[PDB]
DNA sequence: GCCATTTTCGCGGCTATTTTTTTACTCCCAAAGTTCCGCTATCAGTTAGTAAAAT
DNA sequence: ATTTTACTAACTGATAGCGGAACTTTGGGACACCCACAGGTTACGCGAAAATGGC
RNA sequence: AAUAG
């Protein structure tokens, strides 16, 4: 998970962001932005964070957009 | 929901408010119907129904009548769990003193009333009267009257005065006190007092009085009139098999109280003689004391089992109490346990988990997936399928555990590497398969060890397991930063065997295109593993700046070294492999892979190393045999010579030339020298062999003896153990410690006789007993450290302080004990590192010192630097990242929210089991002590200067003659005072002798202001001071061990920090334990947390008051902002136990130890716990304010701010 | 009234797995509250029968 | 003309109530004279802090 | 108490 901690900076912050994303893919209806490849929501969220698709600011922005709509 | 926990005294009205009824009878249940009796200890009218939504009548027996009270019975129709929450009360016929506020020394009632405890008990025990209302009489409040005197003065004065006896008298005395008036009186008397003893007494009493005034508590609440009654379901009376009943002792205690209360009421109704009533009141007091705290007043009340009854204090306190048994640790679900075997095929992140064990652990997940995919219609169908063990259930189990991490634990968990997360691989069997490379982290070997397994349920726990606790993340030791997954035993042996060199092996001198052709030659039996060949090697080097340079060249090596190069990741030199690889060499390989390539490459490299080592250890055929123990032929000759010379020394003893002690000493020296010579001869014979080379000559080769290979590689064995196998066992010790003159002149190959074996057992038993006892000692020390340091969390990034500590190489003689690079690796610079003799800023402030900057420091010959330290951090709560530095387990700067105190405590505590003038360099001489500086400018010899060939600055050439481990650590961390401490100069000034007063002597000192300070010295003191000398402050007057408190008082924080760190590190380095000094500094910071106020100023602080330093600092900042006189303080050094007991939170202090004292003090004070540390949030079930929960708590601190 | 000596007080590692304990002893009577069997009587549910309707 | 269904009345069981006698349960009384108790215990050790004693 | 680490 070195790439993920490099992209986030703090391991605890990475855990929190990945937990939010995994809950979005599991409890919510949100779809993955990367090929699932028969992976659990936690690993999918970690891969998305590594690819740079998911950050805390991105999650907050999407939540704000959903609230606006 | 709640933000704090508030403690204080309980008023009778509060106890009545808690209560749902009054317990009037000692009845519990009917003996036939087994139903609760009315107004008893188990009444359903008071505590609630025995069945859900029913009444004892049976009339209202459904949810349709919820909340309706039956008129026939009175039982409310509700749930049964209310019997765990509803309390009751007993209206006591006479007041009873509370045992905690009476006998928990110091007595709060005695302190408040300024009367000795003995007098209070005399009044309570109905032995002496006391005046409550003196009236118009010479009598004073609180003055004791005997019955004779009371009768006399009752005739004399009559109804003018009131005198009482018992708890009612104490209640009347406490109720009539005017607290503000007393506070004013003590303040006035403290203004005009000089004696320090009376000052201490009045300051303690004034603290108690003003605490009572501020808290809103009333003193008479320390005497009970209404007694609360615990819910019945917390003191259950439950049926066992066969009609037997199990009960709690609290029922017996409560029944005793109720019976004695009812008898008191009946005696008062009958107008009994006063002696009987006094007896009954004594018995009521005794019963209530037994119910609250059994054994404190006197003989503990025992039940029919002849053992003391367990009271409420025993409920809440101790190792087996609620705090430690059920709150700080718990039994958990989704957990299992099994024996551990070895999986040599696994990867570092994998663990072999049994199928049945996984089926039981992951059962709800299997139910969910069976329901989701339509294989089971309901959850009961899924339960049936799982119980029948169908194949589709196994496929579902695989899909469930596909990427679900699981936590493995081994007791004792001495450090955080005792719990790690792995990806489970389902295996047939009943034993857990554990990766070899993690065993050292777990201290786990496969001789019967058992491990526990836990399943993280929620997504956050799974991601914490994957990100923080996964074995691939934890490959560095948090105590030292060294790798913890270093290969051991067979792996090392294999890597040792494949990389050794043999003379005239098959295929010598061959030219090979690369590692692949070396492997091909090995597999075709063309060349041996130990054949010296020339191989074309392509080597890539990754420089510090990231430059990747590839060079191909032909290198002289062996076949095995190239075959091993085949698995080495790109970016490393071939010199790391072109040698025989012991444990140290493989450690260096892994360390360089981590430092130059990263984490993923290191994990893959470690796995490949372990695979290759196992394979070639198997292929080696290394075996132990009786011919491998080669006993040298010189052993017998040496034994004969030693025996003959011992006979000569005995003859000299019989001639009176030497005394008995001399004979003993020289015989011992003779045998020790013989043992050394025999060991040397054996090692020389075993280490070498003669071989025929290609030219036909004889050449010396290092031996391939199996025992020699095992010892030399570092796989297992040392020089001493081979000594015992093939040389001499040597001199042994008696149980007291003395050495037996005749040694064991036999090894384990030859075999000992009966006497030799008995002597050996003498020491074997001592070793085993020492291990067994030191385990408990180390455990207690670790618990104390964890308690004292549990609140230290990295709360900020930079605290903006300019303070720091001075760091220099450790010199304890003519050699460096440890380099400045090892001390500075991972610390943030506090003052700019100017080049010596120059003003260029080589290293600026606030830069982390890594390996590159360490090399920079080493090259430019820098001696002393200044770095930020946790002790000098200015953070209000916790520490900041820069003052801490690198996180040793992660390699980078520490993150916010890292619980560094727990890490420090575990790092110190884990190795506790292992715990028990001629110049030699060229340079100049500098005097301060004696220092010998090299030409480069580094200080390399530090020597004492007792009160010389070369003067100051004179160059000296080499050779010129200028002229108890664990107890010690525990005593250092407890700030213990030595038995005969060194007397240090209190003040700087001129010494002067004094009047030798009988008993012990006095001395005086004249200060710069001319004031005379008198010091008191014992007679037997080799004073080092001379009159007319201006001794500086902190100078030693009488030699001896130095008290840390004196060091703090006379030298400062830095001196005491250096002293404690140096002593602890000396103890640990004697045994070869590597622990960073920042952990010890964290513990010392938690030791320096209190200050005694010397100048009151205008802040709300009294002189001579021990208060928290952070509070004083905040108050001083506020007062400076208000431009007012700040407080003046002297910092105090407390032991870890005392510091733990004197924390702000009473939950943590109660959970540590001395629960009764902590709770009594908190209750009288009216303390409030803000739940700021880890233990409080663990106890209340909330997220800890560290790591993943840290941010959460921060958010709350914002919302409270807004 | 401070300096030393004696007396309490609290503490002494973590996980597992095998298995209950045991002395001590008045009687009778009159008065009062509770229970257990049997019977009654009412209401609600169930079931059998018959007419009403639909094919 | 036949079959299915809706309506209605009778049976039966549960249940609340009551009677009353047996059964359990509670409170009072006993008149040679008797007149102060246990009751095991402990081979801990160490450090602090609190209470006593010395002049 | 006994046993295992
Ligand atoms: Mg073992
Ligand atoms: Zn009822
Ligand atoms: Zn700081």
């Amino acid at each position: 998970v070195q790439d993920a901690v490099e992209k986030i900076g703090n391991r605890f912050d990475l855990v929190l962001v990945a937990a939010r994303r995994a809950r979005q893919m599991q409890s919510g209806g949100k779809d993955a932005l990367v090929p699932e490849e028969n992976d659990k929501p936690t690993v999918i969220a970690l891969r998305e964070i590594e690819e740079g698709l998911i950050t805390k600011d991105v999650l907050d922005a999407r939540e704000r957009q959903e609230q606006q709509e | 929901e709640f933000d704090a926990i508030k403690i204080g005294l309980a008023s009778p009205d509060m106890i009545r408010s808690w209560s749902f009824g009054e317990v009037k009878k000692p009845e519990t249940i009917n003996y036939r119907t087994f139903k609760p009796e009315r107004d008893g200890l188990f009444c359903a009218r008071i505590f609630g129904p025995v069945k859900d939504y029913e009444c004892l009548c049976g009339k209202y027996k459904r949810l349709k009548h919820r909340g309706v009270i039956c008129e026939k019975c009175g039982v409310e129709v509700t749930q049964t769990k209310v019997r765990r929450d509803r309390m009751g009360h007993i209206e006591l016929a006479s007041p009873v003193a509370h045992i905690w506020f009476l006998k928990s020394l110091p007595s709060r009632i005695g302190l408040l009333m300024d009367m000795p405890l003995r007098d209070i008990e005399r009044v309570l025990y109905f032995e002496m009267y006391v005046v409550t209302e003196p009236g118009m009489t010479d009598l004073e409040r609180g003055q004791m009257l005997t019955e004779e005197e009371y009768l006399d003065r009752l005739e004399e004065w009559g109804d003018e005065f009131t005198a009482k006896m018992g708890a009612e008298a104490i209640k009347d005395l406490l109720a009539s006190m005017d607290l503000p008036a007393e506070a004013e009186q003590m303040r006035e008397e403290l203004d005009t007092t000089n004696s320090e003893t009376k000052r201490k007494k009045l300051t303690k009493r004034l603290k108690l009085v003003e605490a009572f005034v501020a808290s809103g508590n009333k003193p008479e609440w320390m005497i009970l009139t209404v007694l609360p009654v615990l819910p019945p379901d917390l003191r259950p009376l439950v049926p066992l098999d066969g009609g037997r009943f199990a009960t709690s002792d609290l029922n017996d205690l409560y029944r005793r109280v109720i019976n004695r209360n009812n008898r008191l009421k009946r005696l008062l109704e009958l107008a009994a003689p006063d002696i009987i009533v006094r007896n009954e009141k004594r018995m009521l007091q005794e019963s209530v004391d037994a119910l609250l705290d059994n054994g404190r007043r006197g003989r503990a009340i025992t039940g029919s089992n002849k053992r003391p009854l367990k009271s409420l204090a025993d409920m809440i306190k101790g190792k087996q109490g609620r705090f430690r048994q059920n709150l700080l640790g718990k039994r958990v679900d989704y957990s299992g346990r099994s024996v551990i075997t070895v999986g040599p095929y696994l990867r570092l992140h994998q663990c072999g988990l049994p199928k049945k064990m996984a089926l039981e652990l992951f059962k709800p997940f299997i139910y969910s997936k069976l329901e989701t995919r339509g294989l089971a219609t309901t959850i009961k169908a899924a339960k049936k399928m799982v119980e029948r063990e169908e194949a589709v259930v196994w496929d579902i189990l695989d899909e469930v555990i596909r990427e679900h991490p699981v936590l493995l634990n081994r007791a004792p968990t001495l450090h955080r590497l005792g719990i790690q997360a792995f990806e489970p691989v389902l295996i047939e069997g009943k034993a857990i398969q554990l990766h070899p490379l993690v065993c050292a982290a777990y201290n786990a070997d496969f001789d019967g060890d058992q491990m526990a397994v836990h399943v993280p349920l929620t997504l956050e726990a799974q991601l914490e397991a994957r990100t923080l606790m996964m074995s691939t993340n934890n490959i560095l030791s948090p105590a030292s930063g060294d790798p913890i997954i270093v290969p051991s035993q067979d792996v090392v042996l294999g890597l040792y065997y494949m990389t050794r060199e043999k003379i005239n092996a098959k295929g010598e001198g061959m030219y090979l295109t690369g590692p692949a052709e070396a492997e091909k030659a090995y597999r075709t039996k063309t060349a041996e593993l130990h054949a010296r060949v020339k191989v074309r090697i392509t080597e890539t080097i990754k420089h510090e700046n990231g430059k990747l340079t590839t060079e191909t060249k032909m290198i002289d090596t062996t076949v095995g070294r190239a075959m091993l190069w085949q698995i080495v990741p790109k970016g490393l030199p071939y010199s790391l492999v072109n040698q025989k690889l012991g444990k140290k060499q493989i450690s260096n390989l892994l360390n360089e892979a981590y430092r130059k390539l990263g984490l993923k490459d290191t994990v893959i490299f470690a796995d490949q190393i372990m695979y290759t080592g196992f394979a070639y250890a198997a292929l080696s055929g290394v075996s132990v045999g009786i011919d491998d123990m080669v006993v040298p032929a010189a052993k017998y000759t040496e034994i004969a010579e030693a025996e003959e010379e011992v006979r000569e020394i005995q003859e000299q003893f019989q001639s009176g030339l030497v005394t008995a002690g001399e004979r003993y000493n020289k015989v011992i020296d003779i045998w020790a020298s013989t043992n050394d010579r025999v060991a040397k001869a054996m090692m020389e014979n075993l280490s070498s062999e003669q071989v025929i080379n290609r030219q036909g000559e004889q050449e010396k080769q290092e031996s391939f003896n199996s025992i020699y290979m095992m010892a030399d590689s570092g796989a297992r064995g040392s020089a001493a153990q081979i000594r015992q196998l093939a040389g001499m066992r040597g001199l042994m010790a008696r149980p007291d410690g003395s050495i037996i003159e005749t040694p064991i002149t036999a090894n384990f190959k030859e075999g000992l006789n009966v006497l030799q074996y008995f002597i050996s057992t003498h020491g074997a038993r001592k070793g085993l007993a020492d291990t067994a006892l030191k385990t408990a000692n180390s455990g207690y020390l670790t618990r104390r450290l964890v308690d004292v340091a549990q609140d230290v969390v990295v709360t900020e990034h930079d605290c903006g302080t300019l303070e720091g500590v001075v760091m220099t190489p450790h010199i304890e003689g003519g050699d460096v004990k440890v380099a400045l690079t090892e001390l500075a690796l991972g610390r943030v610079v506090s003052e700019d590192i100017l080049k010596p003799g120059t003003d260029e800023v080589l290293i600026p402030r606030n830069t982390l010192l890594d390996e590159k900057w360490c090399k920079v420091i080493n090259d430019n010959s820098v001696d002393q630097i200044k770095v930020r330290s946790v002790v000098t951090c200015d953070s209000d709560f916790g520490c900041c990242a820069q003052c801490y530095g690198r996180d040793l387990a992660r390699g980078h700067l520490v993150n916010q929210g890292e619980a560094v105190g727990v890490i420090a405590a575990q790092s110190i505590g884990e190795p506790g089991t292992q715990l028990t003038i001629q110049a030699k360099n060229n340079g100049s001489v500098k005097l301060h002590e004696l220092t010998i500086i090299d030409e480069f400018g580094r200080t390399k010899e530090k020597h004492k200067l007792p009160y010389l060939s070369k003067a100051d600055g004179d160059a000296v050439a080499a050779g010129e003659t200028v002229a108890g481990g664990l107890p010690r650590v525990a005593d250092l961390f407890e700030a213990r005072k030595p038995k005969e401490p060194a007397i240090l100069a209190e003040h700087s000034g001129t010494v002067s002798f004094g009047k030798e007063t009988k008993g012990k002597r006095r001395l005086i000192i004249t200060r710069d202001s001319g004031d005379t300070y008198e010091e008191m010295i014992p007679k037997h003191r080799q004073l080092n001071v001379f009159e007319g000398e201006r001794i500086e402050r902190g100078d030693v007057i009488a030699d001896g061990p130095e008290s840390p408190h004196d060091i703090l008082r006379l030298r400062g924080i830095h001196a005491v920090t250096t002293y404690i760190a140096n002593e602890v590190q000396e103890v640990y380095r004697l045994q070869g334990v590597k622990i960073n000094d920042k952990h010890i500094e964290t513990i010392v910071r938690q030791m320096l947390r209190k200050c005694t106020i010397t100048f009151a100023g205008d802040s709300e602080f009294l002189p001579g008051e021990t208060v928290e330093y952070s509070q004083v600092k905040i108050a001083n900042r506020k007062l400076v902002e208000e431009g007012k006189e700040p407080a003046r303080f002297e910092r105090e050094l407390l032991g870890i136990t005392k510091a733990s007991l004197a924390t702000e939170s009473f939950i943590s202090a109660a959970s540590f130890q001395e629960t009764t004292r902590v709770l009594t003090e908190a209750a009288v004070s009216g303390k409030r716990d803000d739940l700021r540390g880890l233990k409080e949030n663990v106890i209340v079930g909330r997220l800890i304010p560290a790591g993943t929960g840290f941010a959460y708590h921060q958010d709350r601190q914002a919302k409270r701010a807004q």
